[PDB]
């Protein structure tokens, strides 16, 4: 669950960066 | 002393104008080094109409090359007789327009025109008396049609009392090269109707047909086509550079060939175009030249002259001829084909005479007709425009740069009103 | 989550300042462009009036000659 | 870093804005002066014409 | 007028090896790189007698870059350009896009910016990958997104290799290709198309190669690439750069998946007797049995063709060949497109290589086609994706690496929207 | 009969003066050996302006050289045209001012000008009848502004009669070679506004612009910027050194160019300037020279003259010349640029002619304008001074040699009221 | 234009050995202290007079003194490659050594050899004529380098005073360190280093190991490599006193351009373009990118991120065929760059300088031979981070009064432990207020 939390945070942060880019 | 400055736009205009200079420099007798090596003094009186005197006898043509890519400029400089221009006049960008009329007229045109107008102004007020500009530009492209068109508009709003010839090829089903041919052509002619004083329409389709039949050529590269175009253009303006029995200049032809302001497109041809194996047989006389001139195919357009009416016609004869022998041939043509010529204008044809033939030949003739049959040529573009525009194909690569959806409807409406105006007199 | 809270408030303040500077950017660029083209038009009008007054004063000398 | 750099660019652009406004103000002053002188010399021409 | 080349994955960095083998001889550059300004658009001269390519090879595993590092062109590239990782994405879009990708993409982008700053007249980027793999699909998406967010207004040319209907070497490659297309639809600018099976068939028939390996495939893809890029290098009659391509061929921002063809490819034993004039090479370029994508374009309607002729070719004979093509009855363009050809002519005939297979032909033709028939590959891929995905097969790898059901569903529905748009534009 | 006692200080002054002596020796036909091997003989008549006879033909140039390290007396003595400068005209310390003003104006220059004045007075007493002094140097440097400016003060004290040409290269905003420019620049402009009878101001951000645009060079090293400055400084005295149709000496220029006593900050040009690759494409003529002079990028003073309004201007021509056309052009420019001229003077421009064009060229000119656009070229230094002095940066290097902050404040006051004075009389 | 150098401590002497093996390379001096007679390279009899004064037939005695207490490295030089070169007396070697003790180096055993050092420095001063200044090289985290180095700096400032003092010192790295009492021995010597060195130019063992690892790809570098590539920087910045140039910048220009305040002189360094012998000829080493490589954060000799503050001033010495145009056209790009931030003080905070001698290279070295190079010394504000680190990791030991007997029972007391830290607090205050 800890590694899943890490991956989810990374993915959502990159998603937010992408949304700001678009 | 009635100067003309030559502006070569796009790759097409660049190559055609380069051949034009390689022809006129030959006719006036100057080597690629700019040193005179002619034959008669009559070549030299009016060099200043197209050339400037550089130090030590060097002559430099009054030309401005202009485009958005350096390839055409480097090629034309490496070409023969391209060593005589001025590097100040040589101006180019770095991007390229990509047939995007919006790009040519708006994006990089706006950044290269601040310089093209400076060089044009320098070369134009370096001469005492302006007769008009001579712009060679394609129509189916973006870099030479849209940007050249905006250059024409700027020139029209700067010098509003001087003549303006443009030489423009057009799209056709048999010479279609870019996929946005109607989009470029209709948009360009929207402004060419508004600004250019006279726009000689040429076309690769009729040039090809001429080359294959009346020249019996094996394989013509663009060299021969631009050669024929340069021959026609050099024949257009010879009453300036040489004396004549009955001379005429650009404004003379304009007033005698454009009855109504929105009717300044032409169909032009030049004689004698002679196949080289069969020009040892024929005899060159005035009636022979007139028959070959009014040959329904020898016109450098695909708009059939016999599918329409001649509003006005004008033949520039060159050589030592008989003025009665010219006028009687023209009257014979009118009397024979009385149906075609516009009925409510008597003596629809004007014939000018210059006293010096082009190099080699003994006689020459240049036909310019303000036929109403060019409605066929314009519909051949308007139909493709409406077909491609109904589905909005390729549209967004013009709307991206700053165009709208209003401009295309405006352009189509203007094209249709021009077509209707040509039809109304037929 | 004090770290998360402070970072979130940082981001909110940042977007506020960014909206301010974006409005400033829009106003600045548009006003610049319009005033520059207007400057060129004013230069054109100055040329117009200068040539007009030159012609007018030449005509002034003309009526001086006529009265002579 | 984006904020500070964009602020610097905006400030310099506004400085150019102020400079060009001053220059256009001078140009308008010249235009008004020439217009006034033109009208005065115009009435002078009219009276000497009479 | 420079264009830079980026190669990702096994297929990309082998096609690049073929391309550089081609270009070195095409410009006269020796292996290490010397001469005993046409090169300026691919190499950048540095120092006395030394030209380095404007490329970057990269991959998540080093066993495929090591032979490039120590091979016959070990003296060619900059030793810092042959990027390599330590563990490959292992046929996993998720692995190559989420946990191995985020290590090497930053270095790749830094070197890309270095090359862009070394450039002076940037025309565009051209990338190579096969979307059926993991380090191709995921890393290509992760790198294209950053390239677009950096440059944005400059052209990108993805020369992608989709899987084939029956000649396939993977089981997760439908998932890979579906998850890659959802981003290659929006981030690249022109997607040149290749398939392994169609090139196998053309090797079997035209070159009579009974058993063709990857060497011949790359050796005849590099020729198409050189043919469509030779306009920049060699000054010809009609000049077309990258800008006119995607202005003459792309009608809508979502239709840029264009087929590629080339003619002729005739062995040296038949080239002596063959008749390869312009009319017949065009008629053999437009035949379905010579297009490098496993599709039957006669099922669909063309929208835009781009014909790059090379060699002793004049303009009116290509005009006549175009006339014959548009008069033919079996192939038809959409109603709204009266003119649908973009013809360019170049004066440099194609280059052959010692140890090669093709012949020293006088003239040749490359072709890029945008037609409605290309949706059949997408429909097939959708079908053979959903066939696996109806049982959640192989999803545990992607989920454990960090994907989720939502991304799969959204990619599938985006492919569905693409298919419906193709059906609409085929009307 | 009239002599120009040239003075060189700094590294600028040394190298530029070496270039100027190079060009002068080239014109007068003195080879670098020291003797004379000229072909024409109208050149001997005015050798005494820049040269002394020694014995049997060992000519020597009269000019002073001063610097605070031998690293320049070696690099000047080593270069071409170096074996003619008198060895005794080498007064150099071995300390180096070090970009500072106090150390070069109050300690080291203070102890060295006592001996520099010795040689300059010896040359003054060796020349029969003076014509003026001509110093050439920099302002943003250690021993270019400090010791040279102290020498200017001393000369203005001892010889009130004679004029002072001051060819001064100032710092630039973009091309900033050293850190404390706007201290050493202000603390010398303040001292030059009191004494310099006329100072011609220069820079490098315009020399590189010229070498890019007009001369079409690619790697403009210092040896060509200094060459342009050499050519101008040589041409500034053509009407004194050679016959003509309307001669113009230094006092004539000053009286024609200085309406108020605090308006002696010129801006300078030179024509023509074209590349070796396009020399032949253009024919030199009075119009081309004139509308090259009256441009916006052909001024070495990188302050946009289009913003300012020319108080007074001077045009010095050289070559066989149609004086009617010269003053017709000098009036045509004045009439067509009325709004860019200050309108409480009639005939804002003064045109003079000499009849010996330089070697190589056939017709040359030189432009000297005392325009009001020179307010910005002091605004830059003033604003830098405010921004840096506000926090007293670098100030300890200044106050460590007896300096006081009140001096900086007075310099600020002088610069501000002078720029307000230009703006007022604009 | 003469300059002399003193080398103190293990690090100082190990730097100087490479430094003076490189100078003989530049000036073509044989490794036995003379100039070849059969051939020659370059020219200019006044080139070597800044470094190698002549007294004899052809033998050149250098202008450096190598002084140390432990007789282990000085005699290593005495038996190494350079025996005839050095003067047999410029090599000072005591009997015992300071042994990581500032009090030992400055109060008990360094005080009986400093007079012997000064009475040879005076002889060298009488020998030379145009003495530009002193260039000292020492490690502040050791023994003699900190203790008697500080002693000799103070004594030199008392004796000569007027002449320039360029220090090239070595603080410890933030994490890499080869001593236990380094914070003490550094925050002690900072008191003398603050108000006696005219300009301090800083090094970092770790920040140069990282450079070696990433640029030259020497995975496991060492002191020899580090000190070679610092000899490079020293020679690069000491070329304007030796060779010609379109724009010269000597010691006076350094001090007038990069020292905006008497107590603010602490310099980041850089030397571009560093490259190996394999990735050199594949690259386009243009000025427009070697300047960017000099100004990039990951290529500075001092371990400190330059983004944390604002540059105050910069000085860029150049070697090779660098024209005076591209330097300006690229300094414009630097001043408009999107990542650095200057301070509103100086709109003009650059001082270029150009030589005509291309950079040298030690045979058997890992650095390539290239036409042009740049060495940049920058006065910035982020260097206060280093002193913050040192104070924070000094207070940890001072709280427990650890290691303090090794000083108080030997030569010194606690008042200076307090004062040498309050001085660093004041320095941090100064940098913080400059950052405004
Ligand atoms: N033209 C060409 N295609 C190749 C070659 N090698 C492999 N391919 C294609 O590449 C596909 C394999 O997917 P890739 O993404 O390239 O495999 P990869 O690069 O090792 O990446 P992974 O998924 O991590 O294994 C196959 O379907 C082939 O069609 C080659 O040498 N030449
Ligand atoms: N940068 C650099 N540092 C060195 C070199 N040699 C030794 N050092 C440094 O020296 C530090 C330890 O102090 P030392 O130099 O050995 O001692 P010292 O200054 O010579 O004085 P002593 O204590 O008497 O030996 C270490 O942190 C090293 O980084 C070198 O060649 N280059
Ligand atoms: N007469 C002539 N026509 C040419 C030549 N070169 C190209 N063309 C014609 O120009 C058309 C293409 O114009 P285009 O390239 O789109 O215009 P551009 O973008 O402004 O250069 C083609 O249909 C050719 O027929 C030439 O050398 N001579
Ligand atoms: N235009 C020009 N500037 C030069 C030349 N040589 C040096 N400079 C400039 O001189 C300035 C510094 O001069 P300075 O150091 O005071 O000269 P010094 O006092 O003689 O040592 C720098 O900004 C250089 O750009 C030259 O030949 N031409
Ligand atoms: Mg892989
Ligand atoms: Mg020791």
């Amino acid at each position: 669950d800890m590694e899943k939390a890490l991956t989810k945070r990374e993915i959502i942060s990159v998603k937010g960066r992408a949304t700001a880019a678009k | 002393m009635r100067e003309i400055v030559h502006i070569q736009g796009g790759q097409c205009g660049n190559q055609i104008g380069a051949k034009f200079w390689e022809v006129v420099s030959d006719e006036h007798g100057i080597d690629p080094t700019g040193t005179y090596h002619g034959d008669s003094d009559l070549q030299l009186e009016r060099i200043n109409v197209y050339f400037n005197e550089a130090t030590g006898g060097r002559y430099v043509p009054r030309a401005i090359l202009m485009d958005l890519e350096p390839g055409t400029m480097d090629s034309v400089r490496s070409g023969p007789y391209g060593q005589i221009f001025r590097p100040d006049n040589f101006v180019f960008g770095q991007t390229g327009a990509g047939n995007n009329w919006a790009k040519g007229h708006y994006t990089e045109g706006a950044e290269l025109i601040d310089s093209v107008l400076d060089v044009v102004r320098k070369e134009a007020e370096s001469c005492d008396c302006l007769q008009g500009f001579q712009v060679c530009h394609s129509l189916g492209g973006g870099t030479g049609s849209g940007m050249g068109t905006l250059l024409i508009s700027k020139i029209r709003e700067e010098y509003p009392d001087r003549m303006m010839l443009t030489f423009s090829v057009v799209p056709s089903p048999k010479v279609s090269d870019t996929v946005v041919e109607p989009y470029n052509a209709t948009l360009s002619v929207h402004q060419l109707v508004e600004n250019a004083d006279e726009c000689m329409v040429l076309d690769n389709e009729a040039l090809y047909d001429i080359c294959f039949r009346t020249l019996k050529l094996t394989t013509p590269t663009f060299g021969d086509l631009n050669h024929l175009i340069s021959a026609v253009m050099s024949g257009i303006t010879c009453c300036l550079r040489f004396p004549g029995q009955l001379n005429a200049d650009l404004r003379k032809l304009a007033v005698n060939l454009i009855p109504f302001p929105r009717l300044h497109f032409f169909m032009v041809g030049f004689t004698p175009l002679t196949s080289r194996g069969s020009q040892q047989y024929r005899a060159l006389t005035v009636p022979e030249l007139t028959q070959q001139m009014w040959d329904a195919k020898n016109m450098m357009c695909a708009a059939d002259p016999r599918h329409g009416r001649y509003l006005t016609a004008s033949a520039l004869f060159r050589g030592r001829m008989s003025t009665k022998e010219v006028d009687e041939q023209m009257l014979n043509v009118q009397n024979k084909n009385s149906s075609y010529f516009v009925e409510w204008i008597p003596n629809n044809v004007k014939s000018s005479v210059c006293d010096i033939p082009p190099k080699g030949l003994k006689m020459s003739a240049t036909f310019i007709g303000n036929s109403t049959a060019i409605q066929e040529m314009f519909k051949r573009v308007s139909e493709q425009f409406t077909a491609m525009f109904r589905r909005k194909a390729f549209l967004h690569w013009y709307t991206g740069e700053g165009m709208d959806e209003m401009e295309f409807t405006e352009a189509e409406s203007n094209m249709n009103d021009l077509v209707s105006e040509y039809q109304q007199y037929q | 989550g004090t770290e998360n809270e402070v970072l979130y408030v940082e981001n909110a303040r940042m977007e506020r300042r960014l909206e301010r500077t974006e409005r400033a950017l829009e106003t600045n660029m548009d006003r610049l462009h319009i005033m520059d083209e207007h400057l060129k038009n004013v230069q054109q009008e100055l040329k117009y009036t200068q040539t007009r007054v030159e012609a007018k004063n030449k005509e002034i000398e003309s009526e001086k000659h006529l009265n002579a | 870093e984006e904020l500070r750099e964009k602020a610097n660019a905006l400030k310099q652009a506004k400085a150019r804005r102020e400079a060009l406004g001053v220059e256009l103000y001078g140009f308008q002053q010249n235009l008004a002066k020439l217009q006034l002188n033109l009208e005065t010399t115009h009435q002078n021409y009219q009276v000497i014409n009479r | 007028r420079e264009v830079i080349s980026i190669h990702i994955g096994q297929a990309g960095i082998q096609v690049g090896n073929a391309c550089w083998e081609l270009y070195c001889l095409e410009h006269g550059i020796q292996p290490d790189g010397q001469m005993p300004d046409a090169f300026n658009t691919f190499f950048s001269e540095t120092g006395a007698g030394k030209h380095v390519p404007r490329c970057i090879f990269l991959d998540l595993e080093p066993t495929v870059v090591d032979e490039v590092r120590t091979g016959t062109y070990r003296q060619l590239f900059h030793p810092e350009q042959l990027i390599s990782g330590k563990e490959d994405a292992a046929n996993n879009f998720a692995r190559g896009h989420y946990t191995i990708g985020k290590e090497i993409v930053d270095l790749a982008l830094d070197r890309i910016r270095k090359l862009a700053d070394n450039c002076t007249g940037l025309q565009g980027f051209l990338v190579f990958n096969a979307v059926g793999g993991g380090t191709g699909s995921g890393l290509g998406s992760l790198l294209l997104e950053r390239l677009s967010v950096d440059y944005g207004k400059k052209s990108k040319l993805g020369f992608t290799v989709y899987p084939s209907p029956q000649v396939s070497t993977a089981v997760v490659e439908p998932y890979n290709s579906v998850l890659s297309t959802h981003s290659l639809l929006e981030h690249t600018d022109v997607a040149v198309m290749l398939d392994n099976e169609a090139i196998y068939d053309i090797c079997r028939r035209s070159l009579d190669i009974e058993r063709p390996t990857y060497t011949n495939l790359n050796r005849l893809i590099a020729q198409v690439i050189s043919s469509l890029t030779a306009s920049l290098r060699f000054d010809g009659a009609l000049n077309v750069d990258i800008t006119e391509f995607q202005t003459n061929l792309v009608p809508y921002p979502r239709i840029h998946f264009m087929l590629s063809s080339y003619a002729p490819i005739i062995s040296a034993e038949k080239a002596y007797h063959e008749q390869l004039s312009v009319a017949e090479i065009t008629n053999a370029a437009f035949e379905p049995a010579s297009m490098m994508v496993k599709c039957d374009p006669r099922h669909g309607k063309y929208m835009a063709c781009c014909l790059m002729y090379r060699g002793d070719v004049v303009p009116k004979d290509v005009n006549a060949s175009v006339a014959t093509i548009k008069t033919k009855r079996t192939i038809q363009f959409v109603d709204w497109c009266p003119t649908g050809f973009k013809c360019g002519i170049n004066y440099q005939p194609p280059t052959v290589v010692p140890g090669g297979d093709l012949a020293k032909v006088q003239r040749a033709v490359c072709m890029i086609s945008n037609s409605t028939a290309i949706g059949e590959i997408f429909s097939r891929l959708d079908h053979k994706f959903d066939l696996m995905y109806a049982k959640r097969a192989f999803v545990h790898w992607y989920v454990g690496e960090g994907m989720e059901e939502g991304e799969f569903s959204e990619a599938r529905e985006d492919l569905a929207a693409l298919e419906k748009d193709f059906e609409e534009v085929g009307a």
